[PDB]
C-alpha cells in the first residue's frame, strides 16, 4: 500500500475542494478550524503499470494550508506534518510521499527529533520526499523544451531559483554533469549555501533574482515559496521558458507574453487511466493520466518494491538515485508533461 | 511554567474538573453493568479502574497546595450527566456508551496528553499512567457498539448530535483557565478529533460519516 500525503494551495482552493466533494463541514470554516482539523484519508488509488503490476494507495489530506506560516502558526503547521505521518503508519501503508511543504516543513523545523506523535513513534523509512523523482522529471523537461523550440542547450543559461534546495541542487548536479548546460545561473536566500553549491559544483554565477532573470533562457523555480510571486513579461528574455516546479507555485501569476512560454515543473503523465479524484482538485490539465512527480516515486517505490525513505533529507540526491528513478518512471509507464502547444 | 500564583487558581477548576469527571466516569460505568448483565463483570472492572485515577488526581491536586472547586466542576458536567441520567433511565445503552466511552473519555485523551509536557514533574509521572487506561476503556465502547454496529448506528448519530455540542462548549469554558497551565485550546479540539474519529472508524463508520460528526457542532 502505497500513501500520498499533501495538502491544499489555499484556503480557498480548500473550502471550494471541499465543497466539491462532500466535505461541506470543511467547506464553511476558515483558518483556527483547519489549525485544528484531524488528518484523514480522502482517496482510494488504484494504478496499473506498463508491466502489468497493480498497485493500490491511499491519498491523506493533511490540512496544512500556506496561509498557516505567513501568520506564524509555525507549531500549528509542525503538528498537520506529524498527525499525517502518524495517520498513515496507523493504517499500515508501507511507504508514503511528503508531497509539497510537508517535507519542507518536515526538515526546516527538524520533525525528526519529534518522531513520537501520541502513542506512535514514526519510522522515516516508510516516507519519501519524492525528490528525487521531481528532481529527475525536472530535468528532463528542460532537455525536451530545448528540443522542442530548437534551443541548443549546451549553448544556453538555466537560472535555477531555489538552487540550494534539495530539488534545486540536485537539478543543478544533473544539467552540469549529463546535459552539459551552457552555463548555470544559481539563485537562492542563503549565501553560505550559495558559496558551497558552487564550490562543489564547480561552476555557476551567483545572482540575486532581479539579476537572474533577463539573463535566463530557461528558469527552473524550485524555490520554498509559501505564495509566489509576480513576474513582469517584459524582464524577461525571448523567448523564455519558465519550468515551474513550485507548490504552491512560485509563479504568483499568468505570466503570458511572446516569446514567453511556461510549463508545469515536476509533472508526469501516465499512459493509463488513474481512477481517482484528487488531480482534478489539483488543477492537473489531465487529471485522470497527470501528477505530481512526488506522488509518483510512492508510486514508483511500491511498483518495484522499494520500500525505503528513497528521498529524505536535503542535499542528499545523486545522480544515480536520478537515473534509477528515472528508469524505473520510463518502465512503469510514466512519461514528462511536455510544453503545450 | 511558574507553578506560582494564577497557576493555582486555574489548577483549582482543572483538577476540579478531572476529579469529577473520575467519579462522573465511576458511576456511568456502574450504572452500565446493571444495563448489561452479560457483562456486568467487566464493566465492574473498568469502573473501579476509575476510582483509581480519581485517587491519582486527588494527590495531583494535595502535593501541589491546590483545593479543588468540586462546585464548579459539578456545574460543569450538569448537562452531560444530565443527558447521561435521562438516557439511563429510559434504557438506551447505546446512547450512554457514546457519552461515556467514547465522548468523555476522548475527552480525557485530548486533556491529558496536551496536560503532560506541560505539567509539573509528579502530576506528569501519573497523568501517563492513566492516559493509556483511558484508550483500553475506548476500546470497550468501541467493541461493543462494533458488534452492534447495525442497530446501534441511528441511535449513535442521534447522542453524537445530542452531546457533542457540549464538548465544544465545554472546551470554550474552560479555554483560558487551560492556556494559564500551559495547553492551548487549537491543540485540545485537534486530539479530541483525532481521538473520536479513530473510536468512530473503528465502530464501523466511513470517512465522510466520521468528519460530519466529528465536527457537529463546531
Ligand atoms: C509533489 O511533488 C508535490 C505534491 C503537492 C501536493 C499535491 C496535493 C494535491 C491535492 C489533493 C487534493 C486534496 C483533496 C482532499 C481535500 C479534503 C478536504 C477535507
Ligand atoms: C487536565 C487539564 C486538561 C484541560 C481540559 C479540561 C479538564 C479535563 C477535561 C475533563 C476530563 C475528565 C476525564 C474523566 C475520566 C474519563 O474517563
Ligand atoms: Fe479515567
Ligand atoms: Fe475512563
Amino acid at each position: 500500500m502505497f500513501g500520498l500525503i499533501g495538502h491544499l494551495t489555499s484556503l480557498e482552493q480548500a473550502r471550494d475542494v471541499s465543497r466539491r466533494m462532500g466535505y461541506d463541514e470543511y467547506a464553511d470554516q476558515g483558518l483556527e478550524f483547519w489549525s485544528s482539523a484531524p488528518p484523514q484519508i480522502v482517496d482510494e488509488i488504484t494504478v496499473t503499470s506498463a508491466t502489468g503490476k497493480v498497485i493500490h494507495g491511499r491519498y491523506i489530506e493533511s490540512c496544512f494550508l500556506p496561509e498557516m506560516l505567513a501568520a506564524r502558526r509555525f507549531k500549528t503547521a509542525t503538528r498537520k506534518v506529524l498527525n499525517a505521518m502518524s495517520h498513515a503508519q496507523k493504517h499500515g501503508i508501507d511507504i508514503s510521499a511528503l508531497g509539497g511543504f510537508t517535507s519542507i516543513i518536515f526538515e526546516n523545523f527538524d520533525l525528526a527529533s519529534l518522531r513520537q506523535v501520541r502513542d506512535t513513534t514514526l519510522e522515516f523509512e516508510r516516507f519519501t520526499t519524492g525528490n528525487t523523482h521531481t528532481a529527475y522529471v525536472i530535468c528532463r523537461q528542460v532537455e525536451a523544451a530545448a528540443k522542442t523550440l530548437g534551443i541548443d542547450i549546451t549553448q544556453a543559461t538555466v537560472a535555477v531559483v531555489g538552487a540550494t534546495g534539495d530539488i534545486g541542487s540536485a537539478v543543478c548536479r544533473w544539467l552540469d554533469l549529463k546535459l552539459g548546460v551552457g552555463d548555470l545561473i544559481l539563485t537562492a536566500r542563503n549565501q553560505e549555501r550559495l558559496d558551497n553549491l558552487q564550490a562543489e559544483l564547480g561552476r555557476g554565477k551567483i545572482l540575486p533574482l532581479e539579476a537572474a532573470l533577463p539573463e535566463a533562457d530557461f528558469i527552473v523555480w524550485v524555490a520554498s515559496m509559501p505564495q509566489g510571486v509576480v513576474i513582469d513579461p517584459a524582464t524577461l528574455k525571448q523567448p523564455c521558458v519558465l519550468i515551474d516546479g513550485g507548490y504552491p507555485k512560485n509563479l504568483g501569476s499568468k505570466v503570458q507574453g511572446e516569446g514567453i512560454y511556461v510549463l508545469n515543473g515536476g509533472v508526469v503523465e501516465h499512459c493509463f487511466d488513474i481512477d481517482w479524484q484528487i488531480m482534478s482538485a489539483a488543477e492537473m490539465a489531465r487529471p485522470e493520466r497527470q501528477m505530481f512527480a512526488c506522488f509518483a516515486e510512492a508510486m514508483l517505490l511500491e511498483f518495484e518494491g522499494w520500500h525505503t525513505n528513497f528521498s529524505w533529507g536535503r542535499n542528499q540526491i545523486t545522480i544515480e538515485k536520478m537515473e534509477a528513478i528515472g528508469e524505473a518512471s520510463v518502465r512503469h509507464g510514466f512519461q514528462p508533461l511536455a510544453l503545450a502547444i | 511554567d511558574f507553578q506560582s500564583e494564577s497557576y493555582k487558581d486555574a489548577y483549582s477548576r482543572i483538577n476540579a474538573i478531572v476529579i469529577e469527571g473520575e467519579q462522573e466516569a465511576f458511576d456511568n460505568y456502574n450504572r452500565l453493568a446493571e444495563m448489561l448483565p452479560d457483562q456486568r463483570d467487566e464493566l465492574h472492572k473498568l469502573a473501579k479502574m476509575e476510582q483509581r485515577h480519581m485517587k491519582g488526581f486527588m494527590a495531583c491536586g494535595k502535593n501541589l497546595s491546590v483545593t479543588p472547586d468540586m462546585g464548579f466542576a459539578q456545574k460543569f458536567f450538569e448537562r452531560l450527566h444530565e443527558n447521561f441520567k435521562a438516557a439511563a433511565a429510559e434504557g438506551k445503552v447505546v446512547t450512554c456508551l457514546l457519552i461515556q466511552s467514547l465522548i468523555i473519555e476522548c475527552f480525557a485523551i485530548a486533556a491529558y496528553n496536551i496536560y503532560i509536557p506541560v505539567a509539573d514533574a509528579f502530576a506528569r509521572k501519573i497523568t501517563e499512567g492513566v492516559v493509556r487506561d483511558e484508550y483500553l476503556h475506548r476500546n470497550f465502547g468501541e467493541e461493543w457498539l462494533k458488534a452492534n454496529f447495525d442497530a446501534s448506528k441511528a441511535e449513535l448519530e442521534e447522542a453524537n448530535r445530542q452531546n457533542l455540542p457540549l464538548v465544544w462548549l465545554m472546551l470554550n469554558e474552560v479555554a483560558d483557565d487551560a492556556r494559564e497551565l500551559g495547553m492551548e485550546r487549537e491543540s485540545l479540539v485537534e486530539d479530541f478529533m483525532i481521538a473520536y474519529g479513530e473510536a468512530l472508524e473503528n465502530i464501523g463508520f466511513t470517512t465522510r460519516e466520521i468528519m460530519r460528526m466529528s465536527a457537529y457542532g463546531l
